[PDB]
Parts: C-alpha cells; sequence; structure tokens
RNA sequence: UUUCGGGAAUUCUUCUCUGCGGGAUUCCUUUGUAUGCACAAGGUGAAAUUUUGGGCAACAGCAGGUCUGUGAUGCUCCUCAAUGUUCUGGGCGACACGCGCACUACAAUGUCAGUGAGAACAAGAACGAACCUACUUGAUCAAAAGAGUGGGGAAACCCCGGAAUCACAUAGACCCACUUGGGACCGAGGAUUGCAAUUAUUGGUCGCGCAACGAGGAAUGUCUCGUAGGCGCAGCUCAUCAAACUGUGCCGAUUACGUCCCU
C-alpha cells in the first residue's frame, strides 16, 4: 500500500514543472518526504543536478560561522517559509520556488577574457547561481530587524516568481545582464 | 531609528488589534508589531488572546515561530 | 574441582601465539576439559615527540607504538596435574601466569 | 530570447581557463529561418554536450581558439 | 507454535543498530524503548518512517520489531535504525517465504535509496602533525 | 493499558509536578527561593515551581537507572558555562539540590535508600509512576 | 492597558530609572544592584516581576528603597551582600547608589597613605 | 496485551573482542582510439582507480641549527675572597610603543531559564598506604569543600562511559537598543595546592559593567569529501594553573573537477 510522498506531510510534487525550457534538466523534482538525506553528491561532475530542489535551498542556508553544519534548523526554516508562501500567493509553494530559481540568474554574463567580453551561461550555472543569491538577499535584510528569517526568505522567493524588481536577486540578475549587452 | 514602540498597549491601540488584525491575510508577530508601532513582546501575547476566542486560525507552530490567518 | 586460569601476555605477537598453541596441545593429551583460548583487546602504547634536538626548523615529529598481546586459558584440573603442561621451554619474552578462580 | 542545443565542445579558452567554446544548433521552428542554422559561442560555467543555452541575440560569433 | 524470528544490523558512522524482528499477534515499532510516534524530531521520525512507507504497511502486519542502537549521536543513530528495519524485513521474508515477494521488496528499497540497505563506508579522517585537522595546514606568515 | 515510556516525558513530568504542588505535603527547602541551581548558570530559575519540577524529573531519572546516586544525576543535569574571554567548558550540576530532591521523595515514600549503593524507587513509587502515565495518555 | 500615571522616567535612590522595562531589569540601573540583586528585591516586596517599572506607585517605591537601603532586616543571608567585613569598622552592609563610588574612592587612599604595592 | 529486576535455569554467537587468511585485477561492455602502451563512460561490487590516509625514501650540497641533551669531543679561558658548588633574596612577568600567532565578540539562523535523547581515543598507586574513582554524609537549610565506608593492576572499578554542537506542540521571559548583546577593568567576604601565594597560584559568592566593540582601508593565510567550518573530550606539561600542542569522536556544506594570466 505505498503512496507517494509530499514534502512535510503536506505539500504534492504532482505535475511539478518549469515553463524554462532550457532548465528543465538541471532541476530535480523528485518526491521526498524532508529535505535531509544525506548522500554523496560531490563525487561527480554533474550528480548535484539530480539533488531535489528543496534540499538545494536547504544547503544554502547554511552559511556564516554560526550556521554551518545545522541542516536539521534549515530544515525547520523551510518549513514554516513554504507556509507563508502558500498564504501569500494561495499556490503550491512548491511551484513557486522552481518559478524563483528559473528566474533569479542572469542569462547572459561578461568576464574578463576580452576590458570585459559578453559570454552565455551554461545551464547549470543559472540554478546554481539564483540559489545563491536569493538565500544571500533573504539573509542580508533579516540582519538587524524586527522581521524573523521566514519572513524574510518568504518575501524573496514570491517577489522572484513575479520578476518583480524588489526581490534581491531580480535585482542584482537586471544589473548583470544590462552591463554584458554594453560590452556585446 | 528611534523606533518608539509602545510596551503597554493603550485602549486605542486595542481596538485595531480586534477589529481589523482579524480581516488581514498572513498575520505575525512582526507583521502587525510595525502595523501598530508596538513591541513584539506584546504583539504576540495580543495574538495569543484572539486564538484562545478563536477569532483567527493557527497555521504553523513552533517553540519560537507562530503564523496565524483569517477566518 | 577447581579451575585454574592461564594468561600469556607478550610483546611479540608470534611467540604468544606459538606459546598458546602447546599450552592446548599438551591440554588435550591429558584429557582436561578447556575454554578458551580467548583473545583479549591489544593495547597500544604511544608516544610522540618532536625530531630534532634543538628548536630549529620545520616542527617535525615521529611516534612510537608498541603493543601488548593477551590471552587467557581455563582448565578444570588440580595443581599439580596443571604444573606438568605447564612445563616446558617456554621462549624468551613470554610471560605465563597461573591463577585459581572462585 | 531563443535557445540552443549544445552538440559540441571545441575546448576550453581564455586565460585562466574559465571559458568554453561550443557549437550550438538553433532549434527554433520547423520551417521558419533560422532553422538547422550553426553558431560558435563562448559559455561561462560548467557544460556539456546536449545542453541547452539561452541567446539574447543570434547575431555575433566567436573568434576561433 | 514454533518461534519465527530473525536478528539483523546497521551501520553508519560509528552507531550500530540491532533490529530483532518475530511475529507476534500485532504490529509493534520500538527504539530503545521509545515509540515511533514519540521521536524527535520530526525531520528525523520521518527519516525512519521510511522503511515502512516506501514498500507500504500491509507487509508489517504482524510484526513486532525491537532496535537497540548504541554510539555515534543524533543524525547517524537514526540513519542506523532505518538501515536495520528495512534488512530485517527482507531478511524476515527470505526465511519465511518465496522468492518473488522477496525480490519484489527489495527493488523498491533500492529504487529509493542505496543506503536503506547497503552501509556508507565514510569514516573521519585522521589528524596528521603539523596541520590543526585532517588538512588544514598551520598559518604562514612572511614579515 | 498504559506505563511509562509509551507518553511524552515532559507530558509526564509537567503532570507529577503539578499533583506535588496541589497535595501540599512536600517539604520545599527554604533556599530554593535564594539559590541558583547549579554554579554553572548565571542566573536564578525563571520558573517559581522550579523545584517541583526538578523533582519530577528526579523521579523519572530513577525509573529509568535504578541504584543511581547524586554524581550520575548531576551529569543529567549539567551544562555549558561561559568563561569571558577564555573558551567553554561542561561543568557537572550541584549535587545539594539533588540531595534535597531525593530526599523530599523519600519522605513521601517513593524512593527507597537502595540495596547496594545508589537510590531505588518503591512499589509504592513504581504505583505512582505508572498511574500517572495512563492519566497523560487519556489527556 | 495603559494606566494615567505610567511614567517614562522613575526617580528612585537619586537614579533615573527607565519605566518601560520590566522590574528587575529597571532596578538594576542603581549602582549596587545587579541582576541576582534585584530578582531578591521584588521577591521580598511582593511585586510581579512581570510588570513594568513606570506602573509602580509611590508606596511600592519607598518600600523597594527600604530593602535595598538595609536588606539584612529583610532576612536577605550575609554571603549575598557586596561589604561583608567593613576592613575600617567591621561591619557587614550593602553599598548602593554613590556609595559606591565614595567607597571606592576611600579604599584606593587607604592603600596610597600606607604606601602598599597595590596602592 | 504491554512494562520492570546491570529472581533463577537452560542454549546460542546476529551485534563485541582477534592471530592468521580471503577480497580489486582496468576484471567485463561500449567509445573515441593512436596498432602497441593507455584513456572516457558505464557494469560488477563493501570498495573502481596509486581504494583512502600515513611511514620509509637516491646522489650531490648549505661554512643552515645545535659546543643550553649526554660520562660525544680538539684548542683555549677560570680555578679557593673561583666562571666550580650550595644557601638567602631579587629578576627572567617592568611599559600611554611597534610586529607575528591565538582566544572572545559585535546579537533574534540570538541571549536567558527549563526539559529530552545521546560518542570516541585515553589514563590511573613506590607493612600497608602514598594514584584514579563510585556511593552517602555534610543538610532541621549556599556555592565549593570537610569527612566516612568501599572498588580498581585496569574489556573486571570508574561504566549501561548520561560530552558539547543539537532537539522541544516549553502554548516560558526579552523586541532592534551599546539593550537581558559584550565581558574588559576593578572592590569586599571565604575556601583550597604548597616549605613559601605580596612583587606572580587557582576555584566559588555579591557588586562594577558608564571599556572598547554595531562586521573591520591598503594588504594577506588555508583549503576539493565525512573535506572546510562549527563543537566539545582525553593525553602531555603537572603539588597547584591550558586562550598551546598531540590525538579522538559529533554536526556537516558551497564551488571546481580547469588553466598557464600571477607565483
Ligand atoms: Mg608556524
Ligand atoms: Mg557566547
Ligand atoms: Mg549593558
Ligand atoms: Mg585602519
Amino acid at each position: 500500500s505505498s503512496k507517494t510522498p509530499k514534502l512535510f506531510n503536506k505539500w504534492s510534487f504532482e505535475g511539478l514543472e518549469t515553463s524554462e525550457l532550457a532548465l528543465r534538466d538541471h532541476i530535480s523534482t523528485t518526491a521526498a518526504y524532508v529535505p535531509h538525506t544525506s548522500g554523496r553528491w560531490q563525487k561527480r561532475r554533474f550528480y548535484k543536478a539530480r539533488m531535489p530542489i528543496v534540499e538545494r535551498l536547504a544547503n544554502g542556508l547554511m552559511f556564516k560561522g554560526r550556521g554551518n553544519g545545522r541542516k536539521l534548523q534549515a530544515a525547520r526554516l523551510l518549513k514554516h517559509t513554504l507556509e507563508i508562501i502558500h498564504l501569500l500567493t494561495d499556490e503550491n509553494p512548491l511551484q513557486v520556488v522552481v518559478d524563483a530559481v528559473s528566474k533569479g540568474a542572469p542569462r547572459e554574463d561578461s568576464t574578463r577574457v576580452g576590458r570585459r567580453q559578453a559570454v552565455d551561461v551554461s545551464p547549470m550555472r543559472r540554478v546554481n547561481e539564483a540559489i545563491y543569491q536569493m538565500c544571500k538577499g533573504a539573509r542580508e535584510a533579516a540582519f538587524r530587524n524586527l522581521k524573523s528569517m521566514p519572513e524574510c526568505l518568504a518575501d524573496e522567493i514570491v517577489n522572484a516568481s513575479k520578476g518583480s524588481s524588489n526581490s534581491y536577486a531580480i535585482k542584482k540578475k537586471d544589473e548583470v545582464e544590462r552591463v554584458a549587452k554594453a560590452n556585446r | 531609528e528611534a523606533l518608539q514602540n509602545a510596551v503597554m498597549f493603550d485602549k486605542e491601540t486595542y481596538d485595531k488589534l480586534r477589529s481589523e488584525v482579524p480581516k488581514y491575510k498572513l498575520i505575525t508577530p512582526s507583521i502587525i508589531s510595525d502595523r501598530l508601532k508596538i513591541a513584539v513582546s506584546i504583539a504576540a501575547a495580543g495574538l495569543k488572546q484572539l486564538c484562545r476566542e478563536k477569532l483567527i486560525r493557527l497555521v504553523s507552530c513552533s517553540s519560537k515561530t507562530r503564523v496565524y490567518t483569517r477566518i | 574441582g577447581q579451575t585454574v586460569r592461564l594468561t600469556i601476555t607478550s610483546r611479540n605477537a608470534k611467540a604468544v601465539e606459538s606459546v598458546t598453541s602447546q599450552l592446548l596441545t599438551r591440554a588435550r593429551d591429558e584429557k582436561v576439559t578447556i575454554h578458551g583460548p580467548v583473545r583479549l583487546p591489544t593495547r597500544t602504547l604511544k608516544i610522540t615527540t618532536r625530531k630534532t634536538p634543538c628548536g630549529n626548523g620545520t616542527n617535525t615529529w615521529d611516534t612510537f607504538e608498541l603493543k601488548i598481546y593477551k590471552r587467557i586459558i581455563d582448565l578444570h584440573a588440580p595443581t599439580e596435574q596443571v604444573k606438568k603442561i605447564t612445563s616446558f621451554t617456554m621462549e624468551s619474552g613470554v610471560d605465563v601466569s597461573i591463577t585459581i578462580l572462585d | 530570447a531563443q535557445v540552443g542545443l549544445i552538440i559540441k565542445v571545441l575546448g576550453r579558452t581564455g586565460s585562466r581557463g574559465n571559458v568554453t567554446q561550443v557549437r550550438v544548433r538553433l532549434m527554433a521552428e520547423a520551417g521558419s529561418p533560422d532553422y538547422n542554422r550553426t553558431i560558435v559561442r563562448n559559455v561561462k560555467g560548467p557544460c556539456k554536450e546536449n545542453d541547452m543555452l539561452s541567446l539574447m541575440e543570434t547575431e555575433r560569433e566567436a573568434r576561433r581558439l | 507454535y514454533a518461534l519465527k524470528q530473525v536478528q539483523t544490523f546497521g551501520k553508519k558512522k560509528t552507531a550500530i543498530a540491532v533490529a530483532t524482528v518475530t511475529k507476534a499477534a500485532q504490529c509493534n515499532i520500538k527504539v530503545n524503548g521509545v515509540p515511533l510516534q514519540q521521536i524527535l524530531p520530526d525531520t528525523l521520525r520521518a527519516k525512519i518512517m521510511e522503511a515502512i512507507t516506501v514498500v507500504g504497511s500491509k507487509y508489517y502486519s504482524r510484526l513486532r520489531i525491537d532496535v537497540a542502537v548504541h554510539g555515534g549521536g543524533q543524525v547517524s543513530q537514526a540513519y542506523a535504525a532505518r538501515q536495520a528495519i528495512a534488512k530485517g524485513l527482507i531478511a524476515f521474508f527470505q526465511k519465511y517465504h518465496n522468492e518473488v515477494e522477496k525480490a519484489a521488496l527489495k527493488d523498491k528499497f533500492l529504487a529509493y535509496d542505496k543506503f536503506l540497505l547497503i552501509a556508507d563506508p565514510r569514516r573521519c579522517e585522521p589528524k596528521k602533525w603539523g596541520r590543526h585537522s585532517a588538512r588544514t595546514r598551520f598559518t604562514k606568515s612572511y614579515r | 493499558g498504559a506505563s511509562l515510556k509509551d507518553v511524552s516525558a515532559w507530558r509526564w513530568i509537567k503532570t507529577a509536578a503539578r499533583h506535588f504542588k496541589q497535595e501540599g505535603k512536600i517539604f520545599v527547602p527554604n533556599c530554593t527561593e535564594i539559590m541558583k541551581s547549579s554554579h554553572g548558570r548565571e542566573r536564578a530559575p525563571q520558573n517559581p515551581d522550579w523545584y517541583y519540577i526538578r523533582c519530577a524529573a528526579v523521579l523519572r531519572a530513577i525509573y529509568l537507572r535504578p541504584g543511581v546516586g547524586y554524581g550520575g544525576l548531576s551529569k543529567r543535569f549539567g551544562n555549558k558555562k561561559n568563561y569571558g574571554s577564555r573558551p567553554e567548558h561542561t561543568v557537572t550540576s550541584s549535587t545539594g539540590p539533588l540531595h534535597w530532591a531525593c530526599k523530599s521523595l523519600t519522605k513521601l515514600g517513593l524512593v527507597e535508600p537502595g540495596a547496594q549503593s545508589g537510590q531505588r524507587l518503591t512499589r509504592k513509587g513504581h504505583k505512582f509512576a505508572d498511574s500517572l502515565a495512563f492519566q497523560v495518555q487519556i489527556r | 492597558l495603559i494606566p494615567d500615571h505610567f511614567q517614562h522616567i522613575v526617580r528612585l535612590l537619586n537614579t533615573n530609572v527607565e519605566g518601560k522595562r520590566k522590574v528587575p531589569f529597571a532596578l538594576r540601573m542603581v549602582k549596587g544592584v545587579g541582576i541576582r540583586f534585584a530578582y531578591l528585591v521584588c521577591k521580598k516586596a511582593g511585586i510581579d516581576v512581570e510588570r513594568r517599572a513606570g506602573t509602580l506607585t509611590a508606596e511600592e517605591l519607598e518600600k523597594i528603597a527600604e530593602i535595598i537601603a538595609d536588606p539584612a532586616k529583610f532576612k536577605i543571608p550575609d554571603w549575598f551582600l557586596n561589604r561583608q567585613r567593613d576592613p575600617k569598622t567591621g561591619k557587614t552592609e550593602h553599598l548602593s547608589s554613590s556609595m559606591v563610588d565614595t567607597r571606592l574612592r576611600d579604599d584606593l587612599e587607604r592603600l596610597k597613605k600606607m604606601r602598599a604595592h597595590r596602592g
């Protein structure tokens, strides 16, 4: 009598998809109960592309010296974050986060091969950068603030999914893509 | 950043807590702390009362985190 | 009757296994009920010190180790009978002790 | 922003070796122009064959090696 | 009227879990004497419960399982426990059932997680002199 | 039925402590209002019923591990101490308050001086713990 | 609810104390009263430690000031005080509210006059 | 039906202990090969590429360090008011300064007060005792410390080794402030090690906290998986004192798997 898993026993993985055709093979929509898996995901080069996306989010919250290694704490923060996302948008929270990951990184960048020269961005780097910038923007917003980390992280994610410039990740993506057009 | 948040909940802000806070979607102690300009401590105590009288509904709870919504 | 416990201790693994083997062969020759042999955990003594005789250069260390091996055997025999089993040319470096249990 | 499919990796270029040269096929439509078209571009992140790209302008080409 | 019993084990880092599975009147799973619904936190409870929900609860219908775990820490003991329970079900079905049903349970466990049935070989790396840890060298200064 | 270890640890402890306070024959020492629970703490306990909770926790800690002494219990209730500009270290709890707790539970008839060395539950104490566990399950 | 007599600064032992704080943590603003001592004063005065200091009444202030002046009359033990056997007078007492600073200057003048190493 | 005894009685080696063995070899499949030596991806598998981490390591050299390790040493200096030796006292610890390496922080992914579950390496004494520990007493009223029975040549006692990160649906306190953040500096009792505690021991209590510090310019160190980072615990030095070193386990990631721009 097996049944398909739901995250935190509440949120359904059925029908989860990305609209960005170019990122479909690098965002994993595999069902799981909790972010913890304790696997060896860095053994090979592209193996980390099969890690479930919500767990990749949790790994992005263990950053400073005070946060290093605290995975169970990161799981609890994400559980509260998803409930707030559902209240704000009235949608499936899992769909909202994959929309945010699909938009939070620039598709064009400029590097120092040429002055500077404009290059394209590999799909693996686009999803790595979206997670990094969204977690970094929420950590800085909550530093000396009455707002909690779950509330700050929820606002960053819903704004990114809408492409709104009020997101930290969207704002930095507009600057990098604009500069790269200059160095074409 | 003076941030003059009151600690003792006068009668004018008691009306606002019982009238319009229930109409909100996504109630949180920090969210109504700055809407009413009151300390987070008395904001959380005021919300605990509304959960007892069944005026708002609790959604996610933890030892340190509590988020409510409307009925 | 009584129960006699034999304890074998040595610094060298090969000699400790040699002594324990013959003690077992003669015990079976004399038709005695035996418990064991039991291989007790082996301990290692470690000492680590600087290699230089002075204070100059990169600080390097060497660690010296020393291992102790231990076996025990239980027999059901009187004291006079046990002594004939125990008595032979034991190799150098192996300590054998006799005790009577309660 | 059109989409391209990576069909060959032509080695790693630039000083410090953080840029890769590939040739990509503009999938586009089936009858419209720019169909089965190829082009050579520079890519910043880690990539391999059959990866997909988002191209803001499909007009420039990268100098060989 | 005979006793139907098996014993298995699982290991993660330094934790060792030993599970005894016996046919009884009603299902009962305990870890160090504590029922599964009392295990905290909820994250680690859901990890252990995967050994049931992956294959389905109908296969644990009249089994009493007791797990003893020693060594390790909070998280490694949870991972060793779930490996002991999953291996215990396979060992029980191997002894008192045929091969068709056992093989059907085994590939469902492997399709989900390899470490549900096979131990992770990773262990702590030894410390070396001249380093603060396994790999961190001492700070070097030039002036 | 029900027994201890089939229910949550905190809910049992909270229920038993409330039982001690209501019955009102427990012998609270006077020093409980003046002292810290251990020298590894910095401030005094903030719960005015802290002594009843400590006594209930001690009773549960003897149900498991019979024959335990004051030194064993001080490891269970220890913490990590803040030395100012120096690294932190673990300190065991003060055994004086644990001595008072066992003496209070002995006067209630729930603890016996033990067979060889430590402390033990009486038959009455064993009956008390399981009946409380059933009440918790009923809620 | 706010009372009509809430005070943002309360004057106690020649010290301006912030009325927005909880009672024990406003009383530690007096010199000679720490966090450990301030909780004990509230217990001997029968004051709930969950109130704000700005709601304290005039009769409540006089009691707190009297406890701090003579803690031993209210059965606060000797090992709890900050001057247990005065090197000049031999009496056990507690010092507060600018007697801390006056006695500090007395102690250093004592060590300098005899020309000891510490002074 | 469950649960308890660190009753008793049988029989047994899944877990633990260990002396010698087995096991992995590019072994199998397909790529490109470049047909030789091989490589990449997958399979098999506990483990898949020097399996992982160490130890050992040629030949030539440096006027590198050590005459403060030795009953290893040439030449030379002092040698009875000794540069020998012992004893008393002081110094090696002085400071508005400069530089290296650490520890503690600047808070809410927090501080405080509770409650839960839960490691590994180790060490222990010379006619009995000088060493390590458990238990209860002190206790009809504070910490920590007096004291009394016992146990342990150390898989046997400590010990079912109740470590700290951690967790808590604890209906706990605080609310963005140099603040319940921080804990430097200093005052007053008292105990302990020692022949001796002031120029220099170390714990414990009340007070001081009003001392900076709100994330750190130019510069710069280390690092690729059970790793970095975080967290405690043993040993060593040791009568007394670890912000050091040598080991041990616990929680546990981001990034690359490339190049010859800098060195
Ligand atoms: Mg160095
Ligand atoms: Mg701290
Ligand atoms: Mg302050
Ligand atoms: Mg500067």
